[PDB]
């Protein structure tokens, strides 16, 4: 009514217009990812690879097929994560990088993944699993000095999957070891998945350039399955 | 046959009541809850509005025409009623087609879906589905070019039909078949076939992944969605487009059952598109308490 | 050295806390009750004010 | 006040057996998962075993399967770790870790450096 | 030696336990059993403030009881005029992951922070009329969980690095640092006089801090899990803590002991936020089941429920005049109840 009330309403309308502009760009047209990994992991190399496309949290922005991705990596945070990891309950996917060549810490990585998977607030978030350090894993397997079955006795009985596609120059032992690790993660993935979220394993290296495309395709698949489930098509 | 026609009146009254009520629940639920305020739900809300207006503005007079076998409301109101009939039927079909297109973009363009299928484009879709049918129907009916070249046949059919009917010529029949039914129906069928293939592939992949270690929902859902539409509309439109070439052999009561299948489509649309999905039911229960 | 220093600081804090002058629970409950009784007539949420006087009509 | 007290330990010959026990108080013992973690000299904390609220589901680390077996007694509010076939690499301080929240299936920070709901720890040495 | 020091700590803990046991001559429940209950409390959603794109993580009331600042994890602070629902400001944050916000008692500034470990101060009354980042307080080695203004120049913040800190906004330096918590400090509450404040942290412990001396005066325990929320009683002689074990508890500073426990067998979800009404008779608590239980603070009876939020209730505040209650939620809507 009055001049002051009209001015307040006009300011509110301008604020709403700016909010409408913001709700499209950087709010709904961009996909947010959480990047997780241990100290020995190579998630820094993953960030460096994705870049070509004193405290707090680190953000990486990259584009694939004109789709905007914001990948977040926690910086100066303590080792207790049951509180600040609730902030990421709505990200499209979680990038989980694992040092597959470190047998001694594979169980620690598996427990990390299991806690991430079974969390109440991350109960609907798909995990993109990067089994990093494949070259180092190959060297360690070929050397034979480290007995992988001494950490995981089930490996003495595990047989490589029939559909396991190996590299042209992959030694059979390397394939068996890498697929054993992948299946160790996938057992946790499937033992508690009610179809609300899925895990997408990938074998990666520090020199690999396909990680951005992997993330793009996996986010596409995640959202496609989410929509299919929403419309009772899945 | 007083008793039989009274039973028919009761049956058509029941159909109108279910259509009106179900569409009213859909409209109120979508418009009330801010939880459901999303562009796809607004497409569904517009479709429900079209169905409700078909229920209240069109069906009862066609019931009178069917039960009394004649028109009591005069030439002017018959023209208005035919125009509204055609407009609202085509608007409902267009809404179905646009919902299909939205679903196609949701499933086959997951990453850019939220940016593409925004409120502006959905409003454009609603405007098209409300306007193109209106212009087409009213222009055809009031300018009388639907029966151009068939004046005597049109009048003979009108007299036989009980006072007035939905009459088309060969060219007008083909044109209305291509506009109201064939194009939206083909778009819907193609997009839903693609969605079916994608859903089957994804289901097979998930099943294989879960089988390597340690329901056919798409078939059921898409079968319901496409079968309701086909059963309701395909017979009427096919027979109507074939009729002028057959030289108008369709006798009364057959057009009646067919157009009442068409109305049954509007009766069922809320069930197929709103009540079928658990989220809408959850919102409705939230309304209950 | 870190553990023993932590223990020393913890025992110092525990002494500081043990030096507190505590009050009987009955008096604390009585004081809380007295505050609630005194300020009951000024709590719009306890006793809804008429729609004519609340701003969120 | 939440407190967990482990008991048992000391020297033992290789191939020997131990029965580690933890007495828990200050919380509803039956509402939480319970874990066993250990820290060998010069190494970080390592998760050893786990057991659900009712004891229905249990887990072990690879190097422990077939040797240790975790047990839970909700009536007595006591957690046990029967340690058989001990080996020199088992020489470590054993802590009992409480799940941070009740009724939850995840155990996020049980193995962290300064987790609040861990026990004081008991030292186990194998000759 | 370490063993001797820990044995001394055990002896001192026994001393404190016995001393506070001697003071438990009665219980608040049996003292208040003789007063009639407040009754079946009813509150209706007067306003529903929408406009946030993502989950709301915190909100705070201005001292005038009209303006309202809320923080959302879409990277936006919005100042609402609760009377008219109009927006007053929309501050774009440099970091999307805001976990807390504050409103200066004078209303000139607002503060916020989160996973960036930085408390940013925004000048709401810039001469040019555009909100500017007045200061960016850095130094905490963990996410900011809470922050509260003492005045236009001093602010107290709690962080996930287990420490609270008192800052001078003008200079931007940590005037005082509060240490002693074993886990993340999750909530904070200044006393009415701002001479004292209490912080609830993981390790299921609450501590009372004196801002001038900069030391812990009392440590309160009794919760079985993390303390997610804490609020001072209007009198300032007591406070209430909400925990992850689905329980609220009331502590008295002078009794140095827990007085009452607010729990029900059918409630098993954790508590995210607590607040008192103006008289302190009603204790409002938010839960992970997106309900809010209105507790009779003196009787421990559920006086009512606030329902209507679609997703987790994250924040909850009562106006200075006690006229209304604002609750935010992970569904991105704020609701004013009365
Ligand atoms: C009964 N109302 C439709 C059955 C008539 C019609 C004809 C052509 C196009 C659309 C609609």
């Amino acid at each position: 009514v009055s001049a002051e009330d009209k001015a307040a309403a006009e300011r509110s309308k301008m604020i709403d217009k700016n909010l409408r502009e913001d709700g499209e760009k950087a709010a709904a047209a961009t996909h947010r990812l959480l990047l997780l990994g241990a100290d020995n992991s190579g998630k820094s190399t993953i960030v460096k690879q994705m870049r070509i496309y004193n405290s707090g949290i680190f953000e990486t922005k990259f584009q694939v097929d004109k789709v905007n991705f914001h990948m977040f990596d926690v910086g100066a945070q303590r080792d207790e994560r049951r509180k600040w990891i609730q902030c990421f309950n709505d990200v499209t996917a979680i990038i989980f990088v694992v040092d597959s060549s470190d047998y001694n810490r594979l169980q620690e990585a598996l427990n990390d993944f299991k806690s991430i998977w079974n969390n109440r607030w991350l109960r609907t978030i798909s995990v993109i699993l990067f089994l990093n350090k494949q070259d180092l894993l190959a060297e360690k397997v070929l050397a034979g000095k480290s007995k992988i079955e001494d950490y995981f006795p089930e490996f003495a009985r595990y047989t490589t999957p029939e559909d396991a596609t190996p590299e042209p120059g992959e030694d059979p032992r390397v394939t068996r070891a890498k697929y054993f690790i992948r299946d160790e993660f996938l057992r946790i993935s499937t033992a508690s998945g009610d179809g609300r979220h899925y895990c997408y394993p990938h074998f990666t290296c520090s020199v690999d350039t396909e990680n951005a495309r992997r993330i793009f395709n996996d986010c596409r698949d995640i959202i496609q399955r989410m929509h299919l489930r929403q419309y009772e098509l899945l | 046959s007083n008793d039989v026609r009274a039973s028919l009146y009761s049956l058509m009254v029941l159909i109108i009541l279910t259509t009106l009520v179900g569409n009213l629940i859909v409209i109120v639920s979508i418009s009330h809850f801010k939880q459901l305020h999303t562009p796809t739900n607004w497409l569904i809300h517009s479709m429900a509005t079209v169905d409700f207006l078909l229920g209240c503005l069109v069906m009862p007079y066609s019931m009178v025409r069917s039960a009394e076998h004649c028109w009591y409301f005069g030439e002017v109101f018959c023209k208005i009623h035919t125009s509204t009939d055609i407009m609202l039927s085509s608007a409902s079909i267009f809404h179905l087609s646009f919902i299909s297109i939205d679903r196609y973009y949701a499933v086959c363009d997951p990453l850019r879906y939220k940016a593409k299928m925004n409120i502006l484009v959905i409003c454009v879709m609603i405007f098209i589905s409300w306007s193109v049918p209106a212009v087409f129907a009213f222009g055809m009916i009031f300018l009388e070019l639907n029966f151009k070249g068939a004046e005597e046949i049109y009048y003979k059919h009108v007299h036989c039909r009980g006072g007035c009917s939905v009459f088309f010529s060969k060219i007008s029949g083909v044109l209305t078949f291509m506009t109201s039914f064939y194009i939206p129906g083909s778009i819907m069928l193609c997009v839903y076939y693609r969605i079916y293939l994608i859903a089957k592939e994804q289901a097979r992949l998930i099943s294989d992944a879960n089988q390597k270690l340690q329901e056919r929902k798409a078939v059921k859902t898409l079968g319901i969605v496409m079968g309701v539409f086909l059963i309701c509309w395909c017979p009427f439109f096919i027979c109507t487009v074939m009729d002028p070439f057959l030289h108008y052999i369709i006798p009364p009561t057959l057009n009646d059952v067919l157009i009442w299948f068409g109305y049954l489509n509007s009766t069922f649309n809320p069930m197929v598109y709103a009540f079928f999905y658990p989220w809408f039911r959850k919102a409705l229960k939230m309304m209950l308490f | 050295t870190a553990s023993i220093a932590q223990a020393r600081k913890l025992v110092e804090q525990l002494k500081m806390e043990a030096n507190i002058d505590r009050i009987k629970v009955s008096k604390a409950a009585a004081d809380l009750m007295a505050y609630c009784e005194a300020h009951a007539k000024e709590d719009p949420l306890l006793t809804p004010v008429p729609a004519s006087e609340n701003p969120f009509r | 006040q939440v407190q967990l007290q482990e008991s048992g330990g000391g020297l033992v010959q290789p191939g020997g057996s131990l029965r580690l026990s933890c007495a828990a108080s200050g919380f509803t013992f039956s509402n939480y998962k319970m874990n066993w973690v250990r820290q060998a000299p010069g190494k970080g904390l390592e998760w050893v075993s786990d057991i659900s609220q009712s004891g229905a589901s249990i887990s072990y680390t690879g190097s422990v399967k077939g040797r240790f077996t975790i047990s839970r007694d909700n009536a007595k509010n006591t957690l046990y770790l029967q340690m058989n076939s001990l080996k020199p690499e088992d020489t470590a301080v054993y802590y009992c870790a409480r799940c941070p929240a009740p009724f939850t299936r995840d155990c996020f920070d049980v193995t962290s450096t300064t987790y609040a709901y861990r026990g004081q720890g008991t030292q186990v040495t194998v000759s | 030696e370490l063993d001797q020091l820990r044995q001394e700590a055990e002896q001192l803990k026994n001393q404190i336990r016995d001393a506070r046991k001697a003071c438990a001559d009665a219980t608040l429940s049996q003292i208040t059993n003789n007063i009639d209950p407040v009754g079946r409390i009813q509150m209706r959603t007067r306003r529903t403030l929408r406009g946030h794109l993502a989950k709301i993580y915190a909100m705070h009331w201005g001292t005038d009881s009209r303006l309202l600042v809320s923080a959302s994890q879409d990277g936006k602070l919005i100042i609402w005029d609760s009377y008219t629902t109009n927006k007053v400001h929309a501050i774009p944050l440099r970091s999307s992951w805001v976990m807390t916000c504050a409103y200066a008692p004078s209303g000139n500034y607002v503060a916020c922070g989160g996973l960036d470990n930085i408390c940013s101060i925004y000048n709401l009354k810039t001469r040019e009329g555009n909100v500017r980042v007045s200061r960016e307080l850095a130094g905490h080695t963990g996410y900011l969980s809470c922050c509260r203004f003492l005045d236009d120049n001093q602010i107290v913040t709690s962080s996930g690095d287990t420490t609270c800190a008192l800052w001078d906004i003008e200079t931007g330096q940590q005037t005082t640092t509060f240490t002693g918590h074993t886990g993340d400090v999750m909530s904070l509450s200044l006393a009415p006089d701002t001479r004292l404040f209490v912080s609830g942290a993981c390790d299921a412990s609450a501590k009372l801090w004196d801002v001038r001396e900069g030391m812990c005066r009392q440590t309160f325990t009794g919760h079985e899990s993390d303390i997610n929320a804490i609020c001072f009683f209007p009198n300032g002689n007591a406070f209430a803590t909400g925990s992850d074990d689905a329980t609220c508890r009331l502590f008295d500073l002078r009794a140095d002991q827990e007085l009452m426990t607010y729990s029900h067998d059918n409630i098993i979800c954790g508590i995210t936020s607590v607040s008192f009404s103006k008289s302190g008779r009603l204790l409002l608590a938010g839960y992970d089941d997106f309900n809010c239980n209105v507790w009779d603070a003196l009787k421990a009876d559920r006086a009512g429920v606030l329902a209507g939020h679609d997703n987790r209730v994250s924040c909850l505040g009562v106006t200075d005049d006690g006229m209304a209650v604002a609750t935010g939620s992970w569904d991105s809507f704020l609701k004013i109840w009365n």
